[PDB]
């Protein structure tokens, strides 16, 4: 969790703050219409660069901005491939209700497992000095699910071979 | 590698930290509890499960029950979560990125020892662990290389000479007399005086009278004669309830269990004849240097005064023309920690891992023909 | 539910509601049950006649395994030449059957029982050989390890009822050890059952549950006496899950129970694997929840006026 | 090569009849609920069907997955499916090809959930998923050796959470004219229940209503009418014998709940606000609104569906206001226009699997050699992702 | 008992009800064999209700109340105790003690008191120790019908041997012993 992930998270945490000066545009193609940019990527004047954070080669935080909207998707660790079914199952019951979540999106980009995506209207009414609170804090308890969740299967099977095996 | 895990998974208490250093960062009981009531009330963050220093706060409400019993691990899934919480909430570091060292009590089943090594890698996915013996770390911490080691702690008692830098494995005698057994017999012996403990709870408050009061007396009859004229021998404890009750002859008598095992009515020799009996069956020209180095370790060993009637009891069972000594460092509390962190920040010691690439290429039995 | 039940429950609540029925009526459905087995239940001739089918690719080997006798005396006369299409067949007609309840109850279940009922014939074959070289080892005990070892020679025997399953039985003087040849496709069921397999072993082991048949599981390696035994494969895949059946593990009271145990052995880890499939999809969602919850916070404090139920606040003010 | 009989789910707002395809009848008819819990783990405590019903008092709570056609909860269908399954329908996932149903105008992401869950906690070798008229459609002709298939009219599933009417033509289901009634059995169920309430009845349960319905109710031809002809004739008041319990011959008089249920089909005001048109006039709408060529054969052509569709005279007063209303419009552009015509007739059409005639349509499907190649195989799904199954095709163009 | 009869209608306070309850107690409770299925079976209240006159006439009912309190022996977590049942309990003790005493042990389980003139007591305690214990060997429970002055009739049979009469505290040691005599003579 913390006490050892410190330069990663405060590097992403730092990265994040930075990178949430947003504001409100329109279309430059569109008339009376607004979107937003990072996902549409057809005015490039207005794209900040694409920027990428990582701690191991199998975490990263790509980190692509823009003058309204931010996307932000990360890779989170998978040891073994169990960890591996249990990230897939986990994060697409996480994005599965992206409806009240209201940063998520409900499909990653390919490549990684989840894709935050922080429009102007997020920054408007709900003040953002916590989503990246929000950010980190699940950065680490996702790792502490998987492991709990993991040990939870051992349980299980644990106690159904007993349960099996006791009825001779 | 900058440090290296190590964890003390003692069947009272774990302690927990990193390889080098002098001070425990954690140490809390070994206890699990759940719930056993409805929670009329909205919200409060139900936890399922609370483990810990949770559990031991909040033990009004909850039933505990201890994973390790008599040094096995019994209950596997409250070892994981005891594992788990050590890796993540208090130590809070990540488990695949440490080298890990355990701590087993000699005699075990096999089984004890390849299911913790499995778990190890499997379900934490370790780089490398170790076990290792309470006594050959006690010994490490010490700073000795001879002397028989007796390590009295919340499971088990143990003996395992060591001449200098070998160990006899035919002379080492285990006794499953401990800290909880004791415990047990106090509550036993508090229900003659009124006062009656029943529920976990209790039980955990007759472990803090037996910390706060319980101490070992030097003659047993002479001291018995003694508490007879009940005069300036008695104490008093405060529960939480606020009731103050009183402590008499079994303040004492409960700790001469270890030395008595037929109060509690098994037949085994106390803690003094089992040294004896294991250092006679070692070689004759070693007993010379083992009487001279007797080691005390373990939380059980903190009884006041009771080095020093160990002492007189061996002194009058060895020969007389030959000393008898025993040393118990003031932090024999901590001394299998120290022994395991002294073993850990070792140069000669990094080519005894067990890393994963040589434990997935062995299976789960490579334990046995690498730790011990 | 814990435990698979141990017949299909169609035929029994088919058998049962047609034997307390007045007025029969025509039925032909065919049933699949675990195991790729199948079952057709039919009503060709008379609509008071029923004809039950079992299907089962390796029935001939039950056949050679002397399992028509078994079947023969199990079933008494009903046996019935089998259909096309079908191994064993069985003819039941409502005008013969005992008045009783208790009887017509008992042999419902025993019809709806007809799986371990043919799978059972190396069972009791291997019971009785068991009894027979328990009684010549007693009858002189210096002769048992030649008798034992040309049991385990000639007497070993295996039966191939999936294409990734195979039992292999042998008897001796005081146990008859079997070996299944475990082995899960569709990756994930592989990735769950190999924790599911290795916490199965551990059981054993753990005292509490000592009177349990000893088992053995070592994958990648099979057992001394079946490495020569044609089928199975020098551990592609593979694992090998042993129970050692002592004389105490099928007492005369006991063989039945244990024989339907061993048979439903590997379809209750398969549910099982299921079931903790779906154990995991309850509790993510119900702490992701959990996650929802540390979200909610960055939500300024709104107010809404009434909202009542089922409406928008039934009221001007 | 030679695969295994593929499977016949059905997931019913109130009933659910799993099979066989080739069958003659469904293996399973039993209610669409799960009971449950709130040393057997909480995960794994939960009964289905008849012996969730048995169950009741004994600990457990019940749970409609289901309502109004639509699953709200997934836990309650996931473990439904495995239980099914696993204990009903004796069947290993992986080696056999499923049929599900399920109503149309569904979200997509509805349609998203059962296929990963399909394809995930089972992953089956093969998922199709067909729109609950359609199989009504193929199970209408009876006698369908080579050719005598209609293979045009329209379909009146009406069952008991929602009720749908869907005109085909020539095979295709023309998206444009779907429209659907939120009413049903349930809550025509609700209103005898009310309707028991209000007389104050010894018993109400509402298994005591659905036994009622089951005996009692039919439709009328006019409210009013009825209530003089229930005035004069005094042997149509019935007393049902109850026995809820414990409660020996308490039998339950019911009154003009007999003819006031039925009404709600063709009076939808009854129920709720949410709808008030006529269903034969619904009908009608959906008729009408289909391109021209096609409103001869929507006509001749009407087949009901479902369990709700079997009260007595249901079908003749559905013929019958179809036909005046026709009959108004065509005598309206005659006079307007001053000559005669032909007219056209109308036929609603009941057959003998009214009860399950989805169940059989599908299971008449599945036995045909092409349904294979139209099941999403799980490379598929592998490939292209768990979204493999969100295009909805029947109603509505996409894009 | 008390605590639970509140919940049908009937209110009994004070110690004179107390005793009443306690009569009730005496004729009507029973343990049952199994209690999931007892419990499932008192939905359907047909063999189960009984009727009680109390001293003032007015009679009560009773239905799952009459082995739902005599339950509380085997489930003491009823009342709020974290203890085990009488079965537990007795399984407990016999494993504490020696390998090679539990043979008498598991054949001879002496049922003595008053509380233990439950109807099916005796049955419920031998299923349970039963399950508990291994079906290797067999367990059997004594139950005299005279089991309720058991205690008494040992006195009397104990003070009749003709071997005690040197194991008295006569009044000539509690003279010069004082009142601890009986802790180093009885026991
Ligand atoms: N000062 C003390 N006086 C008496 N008993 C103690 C004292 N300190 C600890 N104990 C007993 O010793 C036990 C500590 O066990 P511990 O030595 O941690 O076991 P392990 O060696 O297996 O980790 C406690 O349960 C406690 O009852
Ligand atoms: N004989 C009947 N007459 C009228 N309504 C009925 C009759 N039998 C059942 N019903 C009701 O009509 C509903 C439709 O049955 P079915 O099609 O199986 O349900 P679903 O629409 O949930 O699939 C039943 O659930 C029930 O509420
Ligand atoms: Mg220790
Ligand atoms: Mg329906």
């Amino acid at each position: 969790m913390s006490n050892t992930l410190r330069p990663y998270l405060n590097a992403v945490r730092s990265t994040l703050t930075a990178s949430l000066a947003l504001e409100e545009f329109s279309s430059e193609i569109v008339e009376r219409q607004s979107q937003p940019e990072v996902e549409v990527g057809r005015s490039p004047e207005i794209l900040l660069k694409p920027l990428v954070v990582s701690r191991n080669e199998q975490e990263q935080c790509l980190i692509e901005s823009s003058v309204n909207s931010v996307r932000f998707s990360i890779r989170i660790k998978q040891v073994d491939e169990i960890e591996r079914i249990l990230v897939r199952k986990f994060m697409q019951f996480l994005m599965g209700r992206a409806e009240s979540f209201f940063i998520l999106r409900r499909k990653p980009v390919q490549g990684y497992d989840i894709s935050f995506l922080i429009t102007n209207y997020h920054t408007e009414e709900m003040l953002k000095h916590k989503l990246v609170d929000f950010i980190i804090e699940f950065m680490e308890e996702v790792d502490a699910e998987i492991s709990e969740m993991k040990l939870f299967l051992n349980g299980r099977a644990r106690l159904v071979a007993e349960t099996y095996l006791s009825c001779f | 590698e900058t440090t290296a895990l190590v964890c003390d998974n003692g069947s009272g208490l774990v302690k927990a930290g990193f390889a080098g250093d002098d001070a425990p960062r954690a140490v809390f009981p070994s206890i699990v509890g759940r719930p056993r009531h409805q929670g009329v009330m909205v919200g409060m963050g139900q936890k399922d499960s609370y483990v810990g220093d949770e559990a031991q706060s909040k033990r009004g409400i909850l039933t505990l029950k201890y994973p390790i019993e008599h040094g096995i691990i019994t209950n596997w899934d409250d070892m994981e979560k005891i594992w788990h919480h050590t890796f993540y909430n208090e130590l809070r570091v990540a488990p695949e990125e440490h080298p890990t060292l355990l701590t087993e009590a000699p005699l075990n089943p096999k089984a004890n020892r390849e299911k913790m090594t499995q778990i190890m890698f499997e379900t934490f996915n370790v780089p490398a662990m170790y076990v290792a013996i309470q006594a050959v770390l006690s010994l490490y911490a010490s700073g000795r290389t001879t002397g028989i080691v007796l390590d009295s702690g919340d499971g088990v008692t143990h003996n395992v000479p060591i001449y200098e830098g070998y160990a006899l494995p035919h002379a080492i005698m285990r006794l499953d007399l401990a800290g909880r057994d004791l415990t047990d017999y106090l509550m036993k012996i508090l229900t003659e005086r009124g006062y009656s403990f029943v529920t976990t709870a209790e039980r955990e408050i007759v472990r803090d009278i037996k910390e706060k009061l319980c101490y070992v007396a030097l003659d047993f009859e002479n001291e018995m004669a003694t508490a007879a004229s009940s005069s300036s021998l008695e104490k008093s404890y405060e529960l939480p309830d606020g009731q103050v009750i009183t402590i008499g002859n079994e303040r004492f008598r409960c700790p001469e269990t270890l030395f008595q095992p037929s109060f509690i009515g098994m037949e085994s020799a106390g803690i003094h004849e089992t040294t004896y009996n294991s250092i006679m069956k070692c070689d004759i020209d070693i007993r010379k240097d083992l009487y001279a180095n007797n080691v005390m370790s373990g939380g059980t060993t903190m009884y006041p005064g009771i080095a020093d009637r160990m002492q007189k009891e061996i002194t009058a069972l060895a020969p007389s023309t030959m000393k008898i000594k025993i040393i118990a460092p003031p932090e024999r509390k901590y001394s299998v920690w120290i022994g395991g962190s002294i073993l850990a920040s070792l140069s000669t010691f990094q080519q005894m891992w067990i890393t994963k690439q040589e434990y997935d290429e062995a299976g789960p039995s490579i334990v046995h023909r690498k730790c011990f | 539910m814990l435990s698979l039940d141990y017949n299909n429950i169609f035929i029994y609540e088919l058998l049962t509601e047609r034997f307390s029925s007045e007025n029969p009526s025509s039925i032909d459905q065919v049933v699949t049950d675990f195991d790729g087995v199948t079952f057709h239940i039919s009503t060709p001739e008379e609509k008071t006649k029923i004809l039950i089918s079992l299907s089962m690719k390796c029935y001939p080997e039950l056949v050679n395994y002397g399992t028509l006798d078994l079947l023969k005396q199990i079933y008494g006369a009903y046996v019935h030449e089998p259909e096309m299409g079908y191994n064993f067949s069985i003819l039941i007609d409502l005008q013969q059957l005992p008045a009783t309840d208790e009887e017509k109850e008992q042999l419902a279940m025993s019809i709806s029982m007809l799986k371990r009922n043919v799978l059972a014939a190396p069972f009791h074959r291997a019971f009785t050989k068991q009894a027979e070289l328990a009684d010549l080892a007693r009858k002189d005990p210096e002769n048992a390890p030649m008798l034992d070892k040309q049991a385990t020679s000639q007497e070993l025997m295996a039966i191939h009822y999936r294409d990734e399953e195979t039992i292999v039985l042998w008897p001796e003087h005081d146990r008859v050890t079997v070996v299944f040849s475990t082995k899960f496709r569709e990756e994930t069921d592989r990735i769950f059952g190999k924790v599911f397999l290795q916490e199965f072993v551990d059981a054993r082991r753990r005292p509490a549950i000592q009177t349990a048949p000893q088992v053995l599981f070592s994958y990648r390696d099979p057992p001394l006496e079946i490495r020569d035994i044609q089928g199975i494969q020098k551990g592609d895949d593979f694992g090998f899950v042993t129970f050692v059946l002592f004389e105490r593990h099928f007492t005369p009271q006991n063989r039945e129970d244990c024989i339907s145990h061993i048979q439903v052995f590997r379809n209750t880890l398969h549910f099982h694997i299921k079931a903790s499939k779906a154990y995991m999809h309850q509790r993510m969602r119900k702490r992701v929840a959990d996650f929802q919850k540390v979200l909610n916070r960055a939500k300024p404090d709104v107010e809404l006026e009434r909202k009542t139920a089922t409406g928008r606040s039934f009221v001007r003010a | 090569a030679s695969f295994n009989v593929p499977i016949i789910m059905d997931n019913g707002t109130g009933y659910s009849k799993l099979g066989y395809a080739g069958n003659d009848a469904p293996s399973y008819v039993f209610p669409t609920v799960i009971a449950t819990r709130s040393r057997a783990t909480e995960d794994l405590d939960f009964f289905i069907g008849n012996d969730a019903l048995k169950k009741a008092s004994a600990g457990y709570s019940l749970d409609y997955p289901i309502r109004h056609g639509q699953i709200e909860n997934w836990d309650h269908m996931e473990r439904f499916w495995q239980q099914s399954l696993f204990k009903y329908l004796r069947c290993e996932p992986e080696d056999h090809y499923f049929l599900l149903t399920e109503p149309p105008l569904n979200p997509p992401e509805n349609r998203e959930n059962t296929a990963e869950i399909m394809f995930e906690s089972f992953n089956c070798a093969g998922l199709y998923i067909a729109v609950q008229a359609v199989l009504a459609l193929a199970a209408s002709w009876t006698s369908s050796k080579v050719t005598d298939r209609s293979l045009t009219g329209t379909v009146v599933d009406s069952g008991d959470g929602v009720t749908h009417i869907i005109p085909v033509a020539e095979g295709y289901v023309i998206g444009s004219s779907i429209k659907t009634m939120p009413l049903a059995g349930r809550d025509v169920t609700y209103f005898v229940q009310s309707l028991l309430r209000d007389r104050n009845e010894p018993d109400s349960s509402l298994k005591t209503a659905e036994r009622i319905k089951e005996e009692c109710c039919y439709v009328c031809p006019d409210i009013v009418k009825e209530f003089s002809r229930f005035d004069r004739e005094p042997d149509r008041y019935l007393k049902y014998a109850s026995e809820s319990i414990t409660g020996h011959s308490t039998t339950i008089d019911v009154g003009f709940e007999r003819f006031l249920a039925p009404e709600i089909f063709f009076n939808p005001e009854i129920a709720s606000s949410d709808f008030l048109t006529p269903l034969p006039e619904l009908v009608d709408n959906v008729v009408q609104s289909s391109p021209i060529d096609v409103r001869k054969g929507l006509y001749k052509n009407i087949v009901l569906s479902g369990g709700s569709t079997l009260f007595k005279n249901f079908g003749n007063r559905l013929q019958r206001d179809l036909k005046r209303i026709v009959d108004e419009r065509i005598h309206r552009s005659e006079m307007l226009s001053g000559a005669k015509s032909g007219g056209v007739d109308v036929n609603v059409i009941s057959h003998k699997r009214q009860r399950n005639a989805v169940w059989f349509g599908g299971s008449l499907l599945a036995q045909t050699p092409e349904f294979g190649s139209y099941c999403h195989t799980k490379a598929d799904y592998e490939e292209y992702g768990a979204s493999i199954a969100r295009r909805y095709q029947i109603f509505g163009n996409s894009l």
